[PDB]
């Protein structure tokens, strides 16, 4: 015989404080019992299992499942109680890799490893918590006792340590080929080149030597899966990918789960499909979760429903990655906190696509949204391709430049230039730094009852005009809102106002386009129409003419 | 060379921190730092037995082209006991802020000389990620203290001090103070004359060590020069409407710090519904309580002490054109420090890089005073501070912090 060597062993514990499983064995009819045992002996022969004494204080319980349309019993370990008690392991298959940052290969070919699974040892110390029984016939004599002396499946720790052993066999055969990339997922290997067939061959043959050299045997009659590749959702070509067939259904009604599959299906195929929207169908779900029920479409969602539709009618593929040349990324606006997003090396020929939405909250505008989906985009491109895109942007350079100089937070955009694609982001209003001469100059308040919501809110100003407007079910924090709002309603194009509220300097400072509250927008859309405003902020209750006055005026 | 036992606190499992995106060339990198420190024996390969993981990444320190692995061990930190058993803690020192140029080094490579309790390596595990995710990631342990761990300087201390023993003694008035991978030497020599101390100091390390690849570098700072920012009233011959509504507003603010302020006969002098623009002369009465406010403001702020069992926090504020201001305090109004920046190094066009040296140097201003880092309230959105704030570090520690989202009024009254 050809030595082999031994495949390290992983030390494996049960988690602090806990023993191993001692779950009761389920009865089973005769029939279930002589299947079982015919399975055991031929497991026992191979070396996977081992019989035991009547010592071992474990046990996991055993089924037998008839597999469908035949007379062959299946065997079920169920380890459910094991794997609470057994300790975490690391986990490598956690972050899964994007077609769009793989490299186009001429050849992929496909290596079962099925065998190689149970040469995997199971840590000698461990084993005796795998332990299960086959119960007698007619329970006259003791029932068969076993443990694993390999890696069982439905165990916690088999996935992780399976893939730990064969990545460190195949680390040595990767360092000194670096013309070949493998991949392993489930029992297979998959090995990829751009090696002439011959050679590419050679390579493949080399390999199963290499493997040979723990005991692990591949199947001569090559594998029967070969390019396209169906793979975590995705379809793998030499040259291209794409998602897996995305098929909308026709319904003349949906459910709350119907809706949920379809926000799936959108945006799973948003990631290759430029420009999928999902908003207004999203908005269906807010709140509700009773997945039976039956909600209307709005005419707003059928119409999304209806471009995404349009969008779906005929398949669409990605390239992949070609590390030689730069990454591009592009942003449209699309409306309604939606963003969408093209990554290309190559004019026309996208690597992917994806969306942003906006994030929930009362206020917010054009700028920040774009910069969060350009700092979405860079994370996603890091992890992808370990670099940052070029962006292509719908703003103009002096815009962006207004912005971040002023804006009160730090804030940044890499490398990027303006794309003149409508609708470009721009600034609606921009306040004053200075009080402007010749400005009437506005002094606003609201106050309100917080028992009878009564509320009074005005301005008064150095030219004597005055205005004070009663309210009902109102709060202080609308009041003064409310006066800001009638300050730029009666005033001219240019305007100083006054205001001692720090709620409301908080939320113009934060300079938003639009809102939640549908005063804040009136003030916003009020803005958008003077030639320039100065807000300025005194405190509250402490003589300041002007403002004393019309706190008076309106907490009467 | 025989390991001290280390444990985390009780009822507290490892680390299990996720690694965050890597560049290429930080990737590469820490492939080759790390094939490196394993023939060495510094880090070991482990295996799927071993959940734990802590952040790494890789930076350039000042001055410098090659790179240096850092280990982001926050969490470790948190978690690993407290090291009281020697010594109580090292006291201190006050003097240190006083010395006219303090340096300082980088030291952590002599840590790599300690090796670490065996049953306690696990926990410092860590992962070289691979571009998009098509090779499983590269997993280590130490075996030896690493860098950025706070046990390292403390298990190391016995022999730190060792080594230093005959610089100390050869020059009393020089102040040591080691802070994580950092040491940090003062002295009130003329700077000719304190850099060849320094260097006379690297090679006790050198000798001892017989290399360090970033031993060699020095960051000079002077402290006796700091700066602070006394509240300051603006000196007018014309006051607008605007003036002095600012006026009030600053001083209403001020009343918060110092008991005294009045700003009573200042408002008197808007009686009336004036436009913003108008010149309104002082009275005598808003004159004299001006000068009264002046006078407050020049004293210190009361009760203002440092605990050393409470948090230090720091706020900064953009005010634009590359200024930064930001204050240093344990409870609101009580400032311990405040300060000023303007000259936010090739960073013109680039607020985030200016925001995240401002951190470092005031990160590196509260290790001189009070020997801990603060807690830092930054004006950025989570999403663009960490998509950025690694590109442009240079400590070899990292300070923690959280994010303000709504706009301070207080940023006008630091202007
Ligand atoms: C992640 C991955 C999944 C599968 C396979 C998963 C499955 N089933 C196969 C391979 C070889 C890889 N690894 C890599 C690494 C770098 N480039 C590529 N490019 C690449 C892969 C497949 C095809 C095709 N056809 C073309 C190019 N694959
Ligand atoms: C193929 C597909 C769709 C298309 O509707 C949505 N999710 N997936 C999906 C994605 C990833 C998977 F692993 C399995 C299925
Ligand atoms: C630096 C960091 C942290 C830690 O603050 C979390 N995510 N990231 C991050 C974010 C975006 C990246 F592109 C790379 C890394
Ligand atoms: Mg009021």
């Amino acid at each position: 015989m050809v030595p082999i060597s031994p495949i390290e062993t992983v030390p494996v514990k049960l988690k602090p404080g806990m023993d191993g499983p001692k779950v009761k064995q389920w009865p089973l009819t005769e029939e279930k019992i002589k299947a079982l045992v015919e399975i055991c002996t031929e497991m026992e022969k191979e070396g996977k299992i081992s019989k035991i004494g009547p010592e071992n204080p474990y046990n996991t319980p055993v089924f037998a499942i008839k597999k469908k349309d035949s007379t062959k019993w299946r065997k079920l370990v169920d380890f459910r109680e094991l794997n609470k008690r057994t300790q975490d392991f690391w986990e490598v298959q956690l972050g899964i890799p994007h077609p769009a940052g793989l490299k186009k290969k001429k050849s992929v070919t496909v290596l079962d490893v099925g065998d190689a699974y149970f040469s995997v040892p199971l840590d000698e110390d461990f084993r005796k918590y795998t332990a299960f029984t086959i119960p007698s016939i007619n329970n006259e004599t003791p029932g068969i006792r076993y443990q694993y002396n390999v890696l069982p499946q439905g165990w916690k720790g088999s996935p992780a340590i399976f893939q730990s052993s064969m990545t460190k066999i195949l680390e040595p055969f990767a360092a000194q080929n670096p013309d070949i990339v493998i991949y392993q997922y489930m029992d297979d290997l998959y090995v990829g080149s751009d090696l002439e067939i011959g050679q590419h061959r050679t390579k493949i043959e080399e390999l199963r030597q290499h493997l040979l050299r723990w005991g692990l045997t591949t199947p001569d009659k090559k594998h029967q899966k070969e390019p396209p590749f169906l793979w975590m959702g995705y379809e793998l070509h030499p040259d291209k990918w794409t998602v897996q067939p995305i098929v909308l259904p026709e319904k003349d009604s949906w459910t709350v789960n119907d809706i949920q599959k379809l926000v799936g299906k959108l945006n799973w195929a948003s990631q290759i499909y430029p420009g999928i929207k999902v908003r207004q169908l999203s908005k269906l779900l807010r709140g509700t979760k009773a997945l039976t029920e039956v909600i209307p479409l709005t005419e707003e969602a059928e119409l999304e429903l209806a471009e995404n539709r349009e969008i779906l009618k005929e398949p669409v593929h990605g390239v992949y990655y070609d590390p030689s040349k730069d990454l591009i990324a592009e942003i449209q606006k699309q409306g309604q906190g939606q963003w969408t997003y093209q990554i290309y090396q190559e004019p026309f020929k996208n690597l992917k696509t994806g969306k942003y939405a906006r994030m929930r909250g009362a206020h917010t505008n054009d700028v920040k949204q774009l910069t969060e989906a350009v700092q979405k985009i860079t994370t996603e491109s890091i992890v992808i391709w370990g670099k940052t895109p070029k962006f292509k942007l719908p703003i103009q350079k002096e815009t962006w430049e207004t912005w971040w100089t002023e804006y009160w937070q730090a804030t940044w955009i890499p490398e990027w230039e303006f794309v003149n694609t409508p609708p470009l982001v721009k600034l609606w209003y921009q306040l004053e730094k200075e009080p402007i001469v010749g400005a009437e100059t506005f002094y606003v308040d609201g106050a309100a009852n917080r028992e009878t919501k009564l509320g009074k809110a005005g301005y008064v100003t150095n030219k004597g005009r005055q205005k004070v407007v009663p309210l009902t079910n109102t709060t202080n924090q609308k009041t003064e809102l409310q006066a800001i709002y009638l300050a730029l309603q009666d005033s001219g194009l240019e305007v100083n106002i006054v205001t001692d509220s720090q709620y409301a300097l908080g939320i113009i400072q934060a300079q938003p386009d639009k809102s939640e509250s549908e005063l804040v927008n009136q003030i916003i859309e009020q803005l958008i129409k003077k030639e320039k405003v100065y807000l300025a902020w005194v405190p509250a209750h402490k003589g300041i003419g002007g403002n004393e006055q019309v706190d008076k005026l309106v907490s009467a | 060379i025989e390991t001290v036992p280390v444990k985390l606190k009780p009822g507290m499992d490892g680390p299990k921190v996720k690694q965050w995106p890597l560049t290429e060339e930080k990737i590469k990198a820490l492939v080759e730092i790390c094939t490196e420190m394993e023939k060495e024996g510094k880090i070991s390969k482990i295996g799927p037995e071993n959940p734990y993981n802590t952040p790494v990444f890789a930076i350039k320190k000042k001055d410098s082209t090659k790179w240096r692995k850092l280990v982001d061990f926050r969490e470790l930190n948190k978690r690993t006991q407290d090291f009281w058993e020697v010594q109580l803690g090292i006291p201190h020192p006050a003097g240190l802020k006083k010395k006219k140029s303090v340096t300082v080094l980088d030291v952590g490579d002599a840590y790599f000389s300690v090796p670490l309790d065996e049953d306690f390596r696990k926990y410092t595990a860590f992962t070289i990620p691979s571009i998009n995710n098509e090779t499983p990631g590269i997993r280590y342990q130490y075996n030896v203290l690493p860098q950025g761990w706070k046990g390292s300087p403390a298990i190391f201390q016995s022999s730190m001090t060792k080594i230093l023993e005959p610089f100390k003694k050869q020059n009393p008035d020089i102040v040591i103070y080691q802070y994580m991978d950092d040491l940090y030497v003062g002295s009130d020599l003329e700077i000719g004359q304190h850099r060849t101390k320094i260097e006379e100091l690297r090679q006790h390390l050198l000798r001892w060590g017989l290399e360090p690849p970033f031993l060699w570098m020095g960051y000079e700072l002077h402290p006796d020069k700091w700066t602070v920012q006394p509240i300051v009233l603006p000196e007018k011959d014309s006051w607008t409407v605007n003036d002095i509504q600012k006026l009030v507003g600053k001083l209403n603010w001020a009343s918060q710090i110092y008991p005294g302020i009045k700003v009573r006969q200042l408002s008197k002098l808007l009686r009336g519904t004036k436009a913003l623009t108008e010149v309104i002369p002082l009275t005598e009465e808003a004159e004299l309580e001006l000068a009264e406010n002046r006078e407050i403001l020049k004293e210190p702020v009361h009760g203002v002490y440092y605990d050393p069992s409470k948090d230090l926090i720091a706020e900064i504020q953009k005010q634009g054109q590359g200024q930064w201001t930001y204050q240093i305090y344990q409870e609101p109004f009580k400032n311990l420090k405040t300060g000023k920046y303007a000259r936010m190094r090739g960073a013109h066009t680039n607020d985030v890089k200016q925001l995240t040296e401002a951190v470092q140097k005031i990160t590196t201003e509260s290790i001189v005073i009070w020997g801990k880092t603060p807690k830092f309230k930054l004006p950025i959105q989570k999403e663009t501070w960490e998509t950025w704030w690694t590109e442009y570090w240079q400590a070899t520690w990292i300070p923690e912090w959280e994010f303000v989202n709504t706009p301070p009024l207080v940023k006008l009254w630091y202007q």
